[PDB]
């Protein structure tokens, strides 16, 4: 049939011999070293496998393997995870007191006196401070002893086995051909039906029949040693039946139609639990079975062997219009040809979701006493918008590499591909225009009441105190969004987060969520944040859309993707490639991140997080100096880079001292990072001549000819050392600051 | 049906004839604005022009300049438009100074007595167009409060 | 041993680490049961 | 003493520090039950703490005004082990391994192919190489007296003037 | 205008001029080397100065070399 | 010579070709001969389909002119195409090939421009031909 | 000089001066560089071959 | 401050009349062929 199983038996025998022979894969590297560059070269080149054959099939066949295997990496992560929380954590003491109890899963050995690291954490227990989150996991999961962590240890390990050995068996033993890969319908009914369907419908299963009951015992002030094993929950009906008396009912109702008598377990309660902070179990449960109907129904949208389906080749060259020319025709021999494109897609869309992950899990805190653990929110929402930002720009730059590469003008004749081609400098011009009018109307605000303050001028700053610059839309859509339970929403009991409006929720004396006003400093962070977007868009898009040619280089494809330059000719053409535009868009993330999270930090601890006292007053980390600091570049200066930075820097002889190290170790390195990226490669190739002559003078020169690092080489190790530096020292900055006050 | 063209019919020159660009309102409001509107002289549309910018530059200075709280604060936003209108005089006199040879011809813009005597024009409708302003804000407090005074 | 085998384990990075650990393990355990040796001891 | 600073075995700053160090560790101590492992991990590192401050209080370290130990290194024998003999320590290994590195440089010149003994590593031969770095001294000092050691001027490559 | 000149190390490899995307350079009858032909420069004016040739030329410390002098038009590469 | 009425390969247009200075300072010109009609890329940026017979075209720079000469010399195997140079006032001067065959293949009558009689290590330092209007090659 | 050789350079500004090469082929024509030498060390373009004339080669 | 009035008139000069004249004439000077 048209979808079907081709394999090769036996491609590539299981050998030793390509392990001694680095540069294999390259009839360029298989020659062997001459220089040092080709070490770096040997490194740099190694998994871009289109640039070692031309053969589509053997490419995949490679990628599929290698995913194999970073999907093995993935497991035995996990399963470490679950191991050293069963091992070298508290997680009893914390399940019994998580309020009290600070969670560390990292025990260090005395060498030293890094012992000192071992810090006081409560519970008997002394390690390392652990901010990821897993204690709270585990207890929205139902796990209340360390053997069922062992267990799932024990399940990872063996699930990196079978990913390992599949790798193995689907690269070395049968290799699927390119006619099994070059079915995107039945692969997409298949992902969306049966991995995102089926296991969203098994962790409904496991959220009702396992999580809901143990997690409602905990919160009821059960110990976790008296509450009954899950596989006790599962056989005794009446054990469950007490807790839900719907499960009475059976299957019953599920089949007749009868859905409201589950209305106890599947809810839509909304808000947070008042004892945990977290959202209610039942509304995940409800949540996860609602996506896995929806994805089974979408898993069954394209065609395959049976006459059933929608083409979506039919369905890109059905949409079409007059302004568009021949409109969605061939994009779909470019995603069935190109893995470049796909791999574009792919990120832009895991980087978005990774950010919609870190803005909705701040503001719906959805595990059990996770909302009170300030650290691990401030932890994982600036892990993950790093993730987010960091897969864009791997979106933009692997879209890049498919336009240099595998775009074909003949197959792509006056389609949209090619009209935006055409007007490439029409898009350009644009958005550089509206980026330079964000970049005065935003920051030059900050300049303006930085000079207004300074100038002693305080009623011509822009303020709540003076002349204002309200943020109406947003506001009004807080109101709406408090105003929707009964109103649009009739069947909620509450709003979807606190954040809208509406009551403080707090857990032990500590604030889970509170409304989150926003002023005229939100209104111009929230401008430079939309600045800082549309500045990274217009040097990845500029990128992308003369990466083929331009009015300076007409065979800008012919040199490559990724190159140096064109010589000093043209003026200077340093940079031209779409490399570099990643190189600067890498950059220009690092800002935009680095402001973002700085005002997710400094709005949560003035407006959000605190303690909760007698009378009801909030005492906010901070004091509420957001609205009138945040307005300025020193008060973003003084009162968030200055003040809260005390803790890091005065962590020396306590359990956060590592941080410190961590700090001024970070802030070494960024500063040596400038020693690539401001410098060329002449000096330093002279440099290594007169290194190089002093090792002849002794008769030690190598035989393999030390060079200087390539220019695309000094730019790549600059942006990497840059970027470890400075995500490192907002690293221990955040973490030290939040573990000492939060 | 396809509305983006080549532009002029020339599909190698660096435009596209596009419903934004080259639709029949597009040519008719550019063509009646007077910087291209056929039977003018210079100095008219000089004149024209800066009576339309001077008239709106009085506005924002009058209601954010530093003597906005103050009851010369209408004074102070005309006499500082004035001064920007000063010096986009003298950005137009040192640009027909030095973009310009001196030539017969004088109906054109981009020649020497023309750009003059559309500098001549501009500075003279930008204090026209200024002190009008200026006359209908201190007569009419409907604009001294830009719409509060209904409330 | 195939020799293939000991000719990858041969490598320039696989030495490395495997002699940069083993110098660190002396280090380690030098400093483990002789801590505190700011000095030569007189 | 030497330079006015005075013995840490009789300074009472240095007394000072000890003292701090271990009522900064007992503090910790007191808010753990006696048994419990980290009441026996702070006790053995009260016990390296006073180990440490004891060993080097009987040294014949100089400590300064502010409680540390400072180390004299003006050649003098009364601090040679301060800096100069542990420097030897270095002078022993550093001087042997850039020797066995350049020996395994003049073997990998003598292979068929130099770059492959670059990349990989010829282990029994390199190994001969490290066992025969514990006489270096004078070996390289026999290397430079028979002319093998340098190379003259006018059989190196260098730039134009 | 940008200088370029050929020094008699010229092998008469032709690759300097196939590696011209501005056709400065062509190939002229010599009698200095084994190939019988050497690089010339006669369309100097119309150089950009990205000295591609020299990327392209074998012979140890380039025969053709690019001296980068006054910039016109042709040679900053200025469609405009 | 250069016959303006030579039809133009068909394209939809795009924002990339030639600005004013093409028409006031200098525009370059590229004639070729094709077998069939096929679809290239054009050096400013789109895709266009060339006609089967003679295609003119009008570029900016000569660069962008020589980089579609080597990619329909790469990808349609067409070597008989000539570039000219075009001023406002409407003389033609023919620039490649110069002399009909290609610089890369010698021909007679040409002469060398810029060539050296010695090598580049012999060229003078620039203190001998400082306040002096000697040449640093010799 | 003759084929096979090893020969040292005296051209200063070449990669190879002072260094030690192979001579490939002689040429028996007038050619200013008619020494065609071979070297174990590429240079910085790659090469590891280059034509010298007479007085730029030394027998070692 | 003997002769007070002098800052009050030579400071806006100095500050916006002498830069204006010499970015003007600099610019007519480097502009005209
Ligand atoms: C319903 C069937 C099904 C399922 C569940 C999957 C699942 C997956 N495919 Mg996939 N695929 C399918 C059919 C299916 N495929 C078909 C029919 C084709 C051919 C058109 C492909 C072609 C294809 C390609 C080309 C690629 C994938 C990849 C992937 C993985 C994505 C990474 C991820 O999220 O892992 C995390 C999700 C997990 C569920 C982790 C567990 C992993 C194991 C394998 C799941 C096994 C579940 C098992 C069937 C049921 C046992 C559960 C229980 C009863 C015990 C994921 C494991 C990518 C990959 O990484 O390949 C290695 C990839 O590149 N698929
Ligand atoms: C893939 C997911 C998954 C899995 C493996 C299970 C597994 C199970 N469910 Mg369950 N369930 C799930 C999802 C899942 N459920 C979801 C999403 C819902 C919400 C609609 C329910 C609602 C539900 C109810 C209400 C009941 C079960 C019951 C059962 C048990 C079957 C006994 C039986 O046949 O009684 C059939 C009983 C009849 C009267 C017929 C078994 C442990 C039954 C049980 O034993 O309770 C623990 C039971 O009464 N489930
Ligand atoms: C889904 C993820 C994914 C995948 C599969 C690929 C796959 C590929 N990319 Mg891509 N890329 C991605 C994400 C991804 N990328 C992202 C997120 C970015 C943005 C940063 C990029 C940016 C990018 C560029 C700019 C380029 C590629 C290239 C490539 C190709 C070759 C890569 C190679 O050989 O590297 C081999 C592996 C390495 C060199 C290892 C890199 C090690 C990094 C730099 C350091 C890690 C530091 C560590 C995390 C922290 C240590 C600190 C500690 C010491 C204290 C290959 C097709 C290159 C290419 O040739 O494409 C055709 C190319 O030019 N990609
Ligand atoms: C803080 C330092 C700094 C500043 C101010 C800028 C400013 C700029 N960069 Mg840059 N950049 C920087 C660091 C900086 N960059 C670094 C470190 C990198 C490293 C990779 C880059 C990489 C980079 C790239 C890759 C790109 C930019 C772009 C831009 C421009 C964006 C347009 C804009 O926002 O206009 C607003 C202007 C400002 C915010 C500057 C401050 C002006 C304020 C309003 C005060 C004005 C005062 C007034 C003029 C004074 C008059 C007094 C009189 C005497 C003169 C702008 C000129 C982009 C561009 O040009 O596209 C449009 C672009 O593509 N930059
Ligand atoms: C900055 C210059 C300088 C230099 C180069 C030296 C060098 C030396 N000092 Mg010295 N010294 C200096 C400044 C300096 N000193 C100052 C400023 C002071 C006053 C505080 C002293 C006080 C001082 C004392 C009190 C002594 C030295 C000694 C020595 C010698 C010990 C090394 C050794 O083992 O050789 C000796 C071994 C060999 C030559 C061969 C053995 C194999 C060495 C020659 C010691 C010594 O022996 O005096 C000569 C010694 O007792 N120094
Ligand atoms: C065989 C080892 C070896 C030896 C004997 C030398 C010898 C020398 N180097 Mg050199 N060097 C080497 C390797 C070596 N180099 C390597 C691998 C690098 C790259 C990191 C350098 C980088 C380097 C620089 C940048 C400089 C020197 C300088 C010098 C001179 C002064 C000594 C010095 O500063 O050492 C210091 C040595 C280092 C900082 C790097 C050493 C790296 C490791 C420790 C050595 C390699 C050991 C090797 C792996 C053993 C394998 C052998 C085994 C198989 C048997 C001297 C001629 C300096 C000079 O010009 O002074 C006149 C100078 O500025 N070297
Ligand atoms: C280089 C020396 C120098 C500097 C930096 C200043 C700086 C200043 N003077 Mg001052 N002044 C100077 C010399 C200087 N003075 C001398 C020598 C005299 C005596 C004639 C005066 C008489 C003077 C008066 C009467 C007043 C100032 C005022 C001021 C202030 C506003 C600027 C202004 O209106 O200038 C006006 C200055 C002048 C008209 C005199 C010209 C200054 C000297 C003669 C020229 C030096 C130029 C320099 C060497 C070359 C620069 C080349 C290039 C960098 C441009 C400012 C603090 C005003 C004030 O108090 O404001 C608070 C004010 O009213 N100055
Ligand atoms: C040292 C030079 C200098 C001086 C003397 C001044 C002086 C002044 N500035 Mg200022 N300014 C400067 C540099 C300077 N600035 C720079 C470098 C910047 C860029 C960062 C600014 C940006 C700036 C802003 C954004 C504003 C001022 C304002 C003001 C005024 C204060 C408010 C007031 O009472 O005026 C009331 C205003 C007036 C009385 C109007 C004065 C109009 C003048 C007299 C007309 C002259 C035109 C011209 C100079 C004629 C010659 C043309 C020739 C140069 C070609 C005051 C006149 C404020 C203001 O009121 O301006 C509207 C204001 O909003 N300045
Ligand atoms: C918002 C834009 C929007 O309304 O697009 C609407 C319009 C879509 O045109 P058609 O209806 O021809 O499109 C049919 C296909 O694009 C999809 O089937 O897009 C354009 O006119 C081109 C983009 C102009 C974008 C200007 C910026
Ligand atoms: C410093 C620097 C170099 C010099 C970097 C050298 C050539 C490479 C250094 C790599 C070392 C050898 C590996 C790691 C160093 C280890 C800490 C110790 C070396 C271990 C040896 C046994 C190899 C460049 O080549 C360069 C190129 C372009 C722009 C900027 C720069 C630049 O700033
Ligand atoms: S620099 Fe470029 S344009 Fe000039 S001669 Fe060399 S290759 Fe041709
Ligand atoms: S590339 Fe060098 S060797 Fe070859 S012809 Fe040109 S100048 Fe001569």
């Amino acid at each position: 049939k048209k979808v079907s199983i081709t394999v090769d038996r036996d491609p590539v025998a299981t050998s030793f011999e390509k392990w001694a022979q680095p540069g294999h894969f390259s009839r360029t590297l298989a020659k062997g070293p001459k220089t040092t560059t080709w070490i770096w070269n040997l490194h740099a080149d190694v998994h871009d496998f289109d640039s070692h054959t031309n053969s589509l099939e053997d490419i995949s066949r490679k990628i599929f393997s290698a995913h194999f295997g970073q999907l093995s990496i993935i497991f035995l992560w996990l399963s470490g995870m679950y191991f050293h929380g069963a091992r070298f954590s508290n997680y009893s003491a914390w399940l019994s007191n998580p309020t009290a109890v600070k969670p560390s899963a990292q025990v260090v050995w005395p060498i030293v006196g890094q012992e000192i690291l071992n810090g006081d954490v409560g519970g008997g227990f002394q390690g390392v401070q652990v901010t990821s989150g897993f204690f709270q996991i585990w207890r929205a999961s139902g796990i209340t002893s360390e053997v069922e962590l062992y267990w799932c240890a024990l399940a990872g390990l063996l699930m990196s086995g079978l990913m390992i050995f599949a790798g193995w068996f689907h690269y070395h033993k049968a290799a699927p051909k390119l006619e099994w890969f070059q079915n995107a319908e039945s692969m997409l009914n298949h992902h969306l039906s049966g991995l995102l369907g089926l296991g969203c419908l098994s962790w409904a299963g496991h959220q009702i029949h396992i999580s809901l009951p143990v997690n409602k015992l905990l919160d009821a002030g059960v110990a976790p040693q008296e509450i009954p094993l899950p596989h006790e929950f599962l056989v005794n009906r009446d054990l469950m039946a007490q807790l839900y008396p719907s499960f009475s009912k059976g299957l019953v109702p599920f089949f007749t139609l009868n859905w409201s008598e589950y209305s106890d377990f599947l809810t839509f309660k909304g808000g947070l639990n008042p004892v945990t902070g977290g959202l209610w179990l039942s509304d995940t449960a409800h949540h996860h079975l609602a996506l896995a109907v929806l994805f089974i129904v979408a898993g069954h949208m394209y065609r395959t062997n049976w006459g059933i389906g929608h083409s979506m080749k039919e369905i890109l060259e059905a949409h079409k219009g007059p302004f568009t020319g021949e409109g969605h025709k061939g994009l779909y021999e470019i995603l069935t040809t190109s893995w470049h494109a796909q791999l574009a897609i792919n990120l832009a869309m895991m980087g978005s979701v990774s950010i919609i992950v870190a803005h909705h899990m701040y503001a719906m805190p959805p595990y059990p006493y996770i909302a009170t653990d300030y650290p691990t929110q401030l932890s994982i929402f600036t892990h993950h918008m790093w993730i987010g930002g960091f897969c864009v720009v791997g979106g933009a730059a692997h879209a890049g590499i498919f336009m240099v590469r595998d775009y074909n003008p003949a197959q792509n004749y006056n389609n949209l591909l090619d009209r935006v081609i055409r007007h490439r400098d029409a898009i350009i011009s644009h958005l550089n225009w509206i980026c330079i009018f964000l970049g005065f109307h935003s920051f030059g605000l900050y300049i303006h009441n930085d000079t207004m303050r300074a100038l002693g001028r305080t009623q011509d700053m822009f303020s709540d105190t003076a002349i204002q610059l309200k943020p109406v839309f947003a506001q009004w859509v807080q109101s709406i969004h408090t105003l929707a339970p009964g109103n649009t929403t009739p069947n909620a009991l509450a709003t979807a987060s606190y954040a809208f409006g509406g009551d403080v929720v707090a857990v032990g004396n500590k604030v889970a969520m509170m409304p989150i006003s926003l002023g005229t400093a939100d209104f111009m962070v929230h401008h430079i944040h939309a600045f800082t977007i549309h500045v990274t868009v217009l040097i990845l898009l500029k990128g992308v859309l003369f990466s083929r040619n331009s009015r300076l280089i007409p065979d800008k494809a012919n040199l490559g993707f990724r190159f140096p330059c064109d010589g000093p000719g043209r003026g200077g053409t340093c940079q031209s490639s779409a490399w570099d535009s990643v190189f600067l868009g890498l950059f220009w993330m690092y800002n935009c991140i680095s402001v973002v999270i700085f005002h997710f930090s400094w709005k949560m601890q003035s407006d959000v997080w605190g303690t909760v006292q007698a009378d009801g007053t909030v005492t906010h980390i901070t004091g509420g100096n957001f609205a009138q600091s945040a307005i300025t570049i020193n008060g973003w200066l003084r009162d968030f880079l200055w003040a809260q930075a005390s803790q890091v820097i005065q962590s020396y002889g306590s359990a956060l001292s590592a941080y410190g190290l961590i700090f001024l170790g970070a802030h070494f390195i960024w500063a040596f990072s400038l020693m690539f990226l401001f410098s060329g490669r002449g000096y330093w190739q002279e440099l290594i001549e007169s290194i190089v002559w002093a090792h002849n003078k002794l008769n030690v020169a190598p035989a393999i000819q030390p060079r200087a690092l390539s220019i695309t080489q000094g730019r790549a190790v600059g942006l990497a050392h840059y970027l470890l530096g400075g995500i490192g020292t907002t690293w221990a900055f955040f973490l030290a600051r939040i573990i000492s006050v939060g | 049906s396809q509305f983006i063209k080549p532009y002029n019919d020339d599909p190698f020159v660096g435009n596209l004839a596009t419903p934004v660009s080259t639709s029949s309102f597009t040519k008719s409001l550019l063509s009646n604005l007077p910087a291209y509107r056929a039977g003018l002289s210079p100095l008219l549309r000089g004149v024209e022009i800066g009576l339309t910018h001077g008239y709106f530059l009085v506005g924002p200075f009058y209601k954010l300049g530093p003597l906005r709280n103050s009851d010369v604060a209408l004074l102070s936003g005309f006499f500082s438009a004035l001064g920007l209108i000063i010096i986009l005089v003298a950005c137009l006199t040192i640009y027909g100074v030095v973009s310009f040879e001196e030539t017969e011809a004088k109906d054109q813009l981009q020649t020497a007595k023309g750009w003059r005597q559309f500098t001549s024009g501009w500075l003279v409708g930008s204090v026209g167009g200024a002190s009008f302003a200026y006359i209908l804000i201190s007569n009419i407090p409907f604009l001294q409060t830009a719409g509060m005074s209904m409330l | 041993m195939d020799s293939n085998f000991l000719k990858y384990l041969s490598t320039a990075p696989v030495l490395f680490t495997v002699w940069l650990s083993f110098t660190a393990s002396f280090i380690i355990e030098a400093n483990r049961f002789f801590p505190d040796m700011l000095y030569f001891p007189m | 003493d030497v330079a006015g600073l005075t013995p840490c075995g009789e300074s009472k700053e240095f007394a000072r520090r000890l003292d701090g160090s271990v009522k900064k560790l007992q503090t910790r101590l007191k808010k753990y039950e006696a048994g419990t492992p980290p009441a026996l991990a702070l006790q053995k590192q009260i016990d390296k703490t006073k180990n440490r401050f004891d060993r080097y209080g009987k040294a014949g370290l100089l400590c300064g005004t502010d409680g540390l130990p400072h180390l004299i290194a003006d050649g003098r024998w009364s601090h040679s082990g301060e800096f100069v003999i542990p420097g030897l320590f270095f002078l022993y290994v550093a001087g042997w391994i850039g020797w066995v590195g350049r020996s395994y440089v003049l073997f990998a010149r003598t292979a068929d192919k130099p770059t492959e003994k670059e990349i990989i590593i010829d282990v029994p031969v390199a190994l001969s190489f490290v066992s025969t770095g514990f006489i270096w001294p004078f070996s390289a000092f026999k290397e430079f007296t028979s002319g093998n050691l340098i190379v003259p001027a006018d059989e190196i490559t260098v730039s134009p003037r | 205008s940008h200088s370029v000149k050929v020094y008699d190390t010229c092998i008469g490899c032709t690759q300097c001029v196939r590696a011209c995307p501005c056709d400065v350079l062509e190939m002229v009858s010599w009698d200095g080397c084994k190939a019988g032909q050497i690089a010339s420069a006669p369309r100097t004016e119309d150089c950009i100065g990205c000295k591609r040739c020299e990327t392209a030329c074998p012979t140890d410390f380039l025969s053709v070399r690019v001296y980068l002098g006054g910039e016109t038009t042709r040679s900053m590469g200025l469609a405009y | 010579t250069l016959n303006l009425q030579i039809p133009s390969p068909t394209f939809e247009g795009s924002t990339g070709g030639w600005l004013r200075a093409a028409e006031v300072e200098e525009k370059y010109a590229i004639t070729w001969t094709s077998p069939k009609e096929q679809v290239f890329e054009m050096p400013t940026g789109g895709a266009a389909i060339m006609r089967q017979g003679e295609n003119l075209l009008y570029l900016a720079r000569k660069e962008q002119c020589l980089a579609l000469a080597t990619q329909v010399k790469n990808s349609f195997k067409i070597t008989d195409y000539k570039v000219y140079r075009i001023f406002p006032s409407g003389e033609v001067q023919y620039l490649h090939p110069k002399d009909g065959v290609f610089p890369e293949k010698v021909n007679a009558g040409r002469v060398g421009v810029g060539n050296v009689s010695h090598s580049i290590g012999k060229n003078l330092n620039p203190a001998q031909i400082k306040f002096t209007s000697k040449s640093f090659n010799g | 000089v003759k084929r096979g050789s090893k020969v040292r350079i005296l051209r200063k500004e070449s990669y190879w001066y002072q260094d030690i090469g192979t001579v490939a082929t002689i040429d028996t024509s007038g050619i200013r560089y008619p020494v065609v030498v071979r070297f174990e060390k590429v240079s910085y373009s790659g090469v590891n071959t280059n034509n010298f004339s007479l007085d730029e080669v030394v027998e070692v | 401050m003997t002769a007070a009035y002098l800052p009050s008139i030579l400071v806006p000069i100095i500050g916006l009349i002498f830069p204006g004249l010499v970015m003007a004439f600099a610019f007519i000077y480097i502009e005209q062929d």
